RNA sequence: GGAUAGUGGCCUACCAUGGUUUCAACGGGUAACGGGGAAUAAGGGUUCGAUUCCGGAGAGGGAGCCUGAGAAACGGCUACCA
RNA sequence: CGGUAAUUCCAGCUCCAGUAGCGUAUAUUAAAGUUGUUGCAGUUAAAAAGCUCGUAGUUGAACUUUGGGUCUGGUUGUCCGGUCGGUUUUUCAACCGGAUCUUUCCUUCUGGCUAACCUGUACUCCUUGUGGGUGCAGGCGAACCAGGACUUUUACUUUGAAAAAAUUAGAGUGUUCAAAGCAGGCGAAAGCUCGAAUAUAUUAGCAUGGAAUAAUGGAAUAGGACGUUUGGUUCUAUUUUGUUGGUUUCUAGGACCAUCGUAAUGAUUAAUAGGGACGGUCGGGGGCAUCAGUAUUCAAUUGUCAGAGGUGAAAUUCUUGGAUUUAUUGAAGACUAACUACUGCGAAAGCAUUUGCCAAGGACGUUUUCAUUAAUCAAGAACGAAAGUUAGGGGAUCGAAGAUGAUCAGAUACCGUCGUAGUCUUAACCAUAAACUAUGCCGACUAGGGAUCGGGUGGUGUUUUUCUUAUGACCCACUCGGCACCUUACGAGAAAUCAAAGUCUUUGGGUUCUGGGGGGAGUAUGGUCGCAAGGCUGAAACUUAAAGGAAUUG
């Protein structure tokens, strides 16, 4: 089957972004999808994105900026308490200097600096640098 | 590829029974689960092993190189094993002479062979409560006969 | 991947933009609905239905033209069976194998797909067992099946 | 195709030429082609991909054989489009 | 589960220190003694309208509902009187930093008050070691019907 | 009901047939007393914990008990084995 | 390392390392990403079960409250130090809240306290005023309680409460330094005086916020939701009728069938998930049934008089009272060529002469239907080449066994000649193979080339030609499904190579399995399965420094 959606599209992401394709497609397309390159949009990894309604599912085509390096997802989605990010963080990305973990939690979905100001942590979805 | 193992967040038994059941083919590990050392391996699982000096035997060695190497076969006190203890230095067996107490102790190499040895697993060291190197370098005198 | 077999297919019936009607194609809501349960009354099966709305009348779904789907309309009217559409075709068909070794007992890739209709019954069953449609502590099998079926 | 191809918009060449599940939308590619028999004057909305062997309103007299694909339509006969 | 016969054994069983004076002469005769249970649990009429005695249900007894206000599904039920919870659950393992579900059956005594079938969800409150094993009695029956009154498909 | 300081299959009568189990019951092993901790030492860990504290046991074994608030005591006793 | 200059043995002088220590042995941790959750391998190095099914497990598409304003608290950089190196605002900021208003309730009421003015009852202490408050009938309740009513439940995460001390980290401090310790510090040196912290420990429980994530649940016989319903039905039952025992009320709280209304009355998709229906097809798929070729054999009758077989170079070996050869048949039980391919189907094993029947099946198409049924899977199963095995039938040729003829130092070995068992089949078993693509399954996405085939589209294309044809058969372009190559690899890879063995130290899509130097060993044992052969399952002791793999030059 195909299970995490999320994984499944950020591959397609990471494998554009090798070739230096100016976009790519998505096949299905979820919040958590959304919200996820919301906040590639956010720091600026991702250009515009189009969310096609099939009358139906979901789809969506992403505008690559030639900055995204990886689009990571980390699989059994961890509950993470609140040190252990920096564990996370610190064994995912290059640097404290920079990168992201883009986590949900109860305020939504942030980013690891982001859930940090407000101190409130969860489960982790991916990451980028 | 999904890499073999499993990856759910609740998957936790199926890494744990594996991990278990996988162990069992590193071989630190199966002597230490399955008792080897006491069970077997003449000494009982322990540094070293008093013994009474048997024999002193001349072991002629493996290849490349070709000296007979000089030991003596032991009768360990505790466990009434027998075993060939390897006496080191210029002579020396001299030193141990016979149906002495010998304190032994292991080569080396976690049992096994030390290098040409064929067989033989052990260094005297004291001898009837000495030690072969000083005996050896002749820094202490042995307590006479 | 497909369930039992190592085919790939998509052989598949797309289902276009518009949950809304292609208005032109008329009759009405009340007229198909009274078509659909002439039909169910007839012995067709909501999948036999909706291809004859289709093929001939003017119907693109009963989804799009009435609201409701079609085992819903039968269910409304009481004209859905006890045994559900689809695991009766296999019910049928598990049959019609089971009765084709009874013969000849010596034939043994029909064995092995028998065993897979039967697993796919229970694949169904299980779920339909599940959702409350057929009664709980009842098994759909083998020898009581063909009792089920007539 | 390559680098660049603003997948948002497609020329209609590909999307006829692609999989009618493979595109943007999946949109199918049938239609309710209108018949008339040659005996009653009235219009039967054949759809093209019928399954059956479609008889008229009333009368016998066989419209289209369903074949795989679109149906040969019975002998003779005329057609609207959807 | 079992039931009825209210008044059925060698003995015969009343509420003990509890009074059905026949000198007086009210319509109910028994005195039906029951218990407030606290913790926000409401004292179902099953009990008070009821027959049976029971030592050991939280109504109509001097069992005493504390501590634990546990849960869980109900699997077992044949014995007499008593339920077999199921309380499933996580159990965290940090060299792999995952989940094992783990089960636990808990046997809990019943007050005849409620119905329990199995496949059914129930809190149920520790109280005075009941039995052996039955350290827990129930308390509320969630799923009370839980789709019995409806099956039921053909309209 | 009996007992117990008291709850209880703790014991007894009569009754029912339960109870646990591949989410490892049961069995076996442990050169296993448990925990605090120890060593190792990026992170994750591994191995050790007889041993200064906290629990638990035991006083050659296995029993049985007196006194006593508190003992199934053993720098108490009774016995049998060794 | 050591055969007369041994830089490795053994002694002197040098010298190195550590140094009141350093060695040795066994454990053990690290190194070991050589146990791997993070984090390993499995085409060939060890390693993908022969295949499929399959329960537990584990995992599982998308979809429901988004956005905009309006104020209002902070918190550091700023703008000067407005100041006696520190402090208080503004010109400004981002950041984190809070209240709300937006089709929007945050759980709702029976009452207590209604703080407040939404007020306006007398209207004014009073700069010409809406600056300012003595003030109480209607009444904004969040300013709190104190009791109902009943909570979809979890996981998840928050801060909190707790997780004995020593340990652990760690603040304070002149034990002389430290290792430590809980000491200490300052006077008139007549009395006074700081300390003895903080943190961690995340497993479970308890507390409260949060509502993404993930599950779970609710209205589709609505027995559903509400209430000015209007009837009722069962209550329960306290408060006054002087107080007890009633009976029935008024009534206020349950609960339960009615009926009248209110509302937008109530099902999300219809996953390039899956199943199932239909359609035309396709196939060397399977079972059962027949037909062939034609072949080899024996025998018959037939014919023709010296050899024919065999040879590996060479021989042996057979008949002649025509064996062989020539031709007609017969029986038997075999196989089922040529086509036959970088073709088809089958879960594999495997499957090609024929028709017939029996059911099954993939792809395909589909504006069909159900709506999470799905993927992989320890237990369990189903099949499963050949051989073998019992038990039947047949036995042509080859043909494990055997005989036997040569050769070679010899040779029960090739070759030679024959030739039981089988081979073939039927009824049982067995259950393994280099069952090998030595590449687990599903899932997605990355690169072109041209082809290749099984489906499907379009070409005033060409030809068929029975005049237009219409099928067929190509060409050409693109497409779903199948089976494989070429080049660069910028991607992989130890490389061979690989467009998967890629998307992996820039390490995480899901799942099952297997491997942990070589041997000992697929052995010993014990199960368990088998008629047995044997299978499955599966050791260590002991042993050893390499065993490999791939490639390079010889
Ligand atoms: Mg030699
Ligand atoms: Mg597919
Ligand atoms: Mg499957
Ligand atoms: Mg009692
Ligand atoms: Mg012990
Ligand atoms: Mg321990
Ligand atoms: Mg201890
Ligand atoms: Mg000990
Ligand atoms: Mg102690
Ligand atoms: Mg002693
Ligand atoms: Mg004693
Ligand atoms: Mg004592
Ligand atoms: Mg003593
Ligand atoms: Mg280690
Ligand atoms: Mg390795
Ligand atoms: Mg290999
Ligand atoms: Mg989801
Ligand atoms: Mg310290
Ligand atoms: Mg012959
Ligand atoms: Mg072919
Ligand atoms: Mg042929
Ligand atoms: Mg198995
Ligand atoms: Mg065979
Ligand atoms: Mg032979
Ligand atoms: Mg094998
Ligand atoms: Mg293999
Ligand atoms: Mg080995
Ligand atoms: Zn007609």
């Amino acid at each position: 089957t195909r299970t995490s959606v999320l994984a499944d599209a950020l591959n397609a992401i990471n494998n554009a972004e090798k070739t230096g394709k100016r976009q790519v497609l998505i096949r299905p397309s979820s919040k958590v999808i959304i919200k996820f390159l919301q906040v590639m949009q956010k720091h600026g990894y991702i250009g515009e994105f189009e969310y096609i309604d099939d009358h139906r599912s979901g789809k969506i085509v992403v505008q690559l900026n030639g900055r995204l390096n990886k689009c990571g997802v980390i699989s059994p989605r961890f509950n993470v308490k609140i040190a252990d990010v920096e564990k996370w963080t610190a064994n995912l990305l290059p640097a404290r200097q920079f990168g992201y973990v883009i986590l949900t939690t109860s305020a939504g979905i942030m980013d690891h600096e982001e859930a940090h100001r407000k101190h409130v942590s969860g489960k982790i979805l991916g990451f980028v640098y | 590829m999904g890499k073999g193992k499993p990856r759910g967040l609740n998957s936790a038994r199926k890494l744990r029974v594996h991990r278990r059941n996988n162990r069992w083919a590193e071989t630190t590990y199966k002597k230490r689960l399955l008792g080897t050392a006491f069970k077997s391996s003449p000494f009982g699982g322990s540094s070293h092993a008093k013994g009474i000096v048997l024999e002193k035997i001349g072991i002629e060695s493996k290849q490349p190189n070709s000296a007979i190497r000089k030991c003596v076969r032991v009768q360990l006190i505790k466990n009434g094993k027998k075993v060939t203890a390897f006496v080191p230095n210029d002579g020396c067996l001299n030193f141990v002479d016979e149906n002495d107490e010998v304190l032994l102790a292991g080569f080396g190499r976690k049992g096994k062979a030390k290098g040409d040895i064929p067989g033989v697993r052990f260094k005297v060291v004291k001898v009837s409560g000495v030690s072969l190197l000083a005996l050896w370098k002749e820094k202490k005198e042995k307590p006479r006969s | 991947g497909r369930m039992h077999s190592k085919g790939k297919g998509m052989s598949s019936s797309a289902i276009p933009y518009s949950r809304n009607a292609p208005a032109w194609f008329k009759g009405s809501s009340d007229g198909v609905v009274e078509q659909i349960i002439k039909y169910a009354r007839k012995g067709l099966t909501p999948s036999q239905i909706g291809v004859l709305l289709r093929d001939a009348h003017g119907v693109t779904q009963a989804k799009v033209i009435t609201g409701n789907k079609i085992l819903r309309i039968l269910k409304s009217n009481g004209l859905a069976p006890e045994i559900p559409e689809d695991l009766y075709f296999l019910i049928k068909k598990a049959v019609s194998v089971r009765k084709h070794l009874e013969r000849n007992r010596k034939d043994k890739d029909a064995k092995f797909r028998l065993i897979l209709i039967e697993s796919r019954i229970h694949r169904l069953a299980r779920y339909y067992r599940t959702v409350s449609v057929l009664p709980p502590n009842w098994k759909y099998e083998s020898a009581t099946a063909s009792a089920l079926v007539n | 195709m390559v680098l660049v191809q603003d997948l948002l918009h497609p020329t209609a060449a590909s999307e006829a030429r692609k999989h009618k599940l493979k595109t943007l939308v999946q949109s199918p590619r049938s239609h309710f082609l209108d018949v008339k028999c040659p005996g009653c004057l009235n219009i039967t909305t054949v759809f093209s991909h019928a399954q059956t062997a479609v008889t008229c309103e009333s009368c016998s007299t066989v419209l289209c054989t369903p074949t795989g694909g679109k149906a040969k339509l019975s002998e003779g006969t005329s057609f609207r489009r959807k | 589960s079992t039931e009825l016969t209210v008044q059925s054994e060698r003995a015969f069983q009343k509420q003990p220190h509890i009074f059905t004076n026949p000198k007086a002469k009210a319509n109910r005769k028994t005195k039906r003694w029951y218990k407030n249970v606290g913790l926000g649990f409401k004292t179902p009429k099953t009990a008070i309208e009821g027959s049976y005695i029971d030592k050991k249900c939280p109504f109509t007894g001097l069992v005493s509902i504390r501590g634990k206000i546990l849960t869980g599904t109900v699997v077992s039920t044949r014995m007499h009187r008593t339920i077999v919870i199921r309380r499933d659950y996580l159990h965290y393992v940090p060299k792999y930093n995952r989940y094992e579900k783990r089960h636990k059956n808990v046997p809990a005594h019943v007050s005849p008050a409620f119905r329990v079938q199995v496949g059914d969800i129930v809190t149920v409150g520790q109280c005075r070691p009941i039995s052996k094993t039955v350290r827990f009695n129930v308390l509320k029956v969630a799923s009370a019907t839980g789709k019995a009154n409806k099956q039921f498909a053909k309209f």
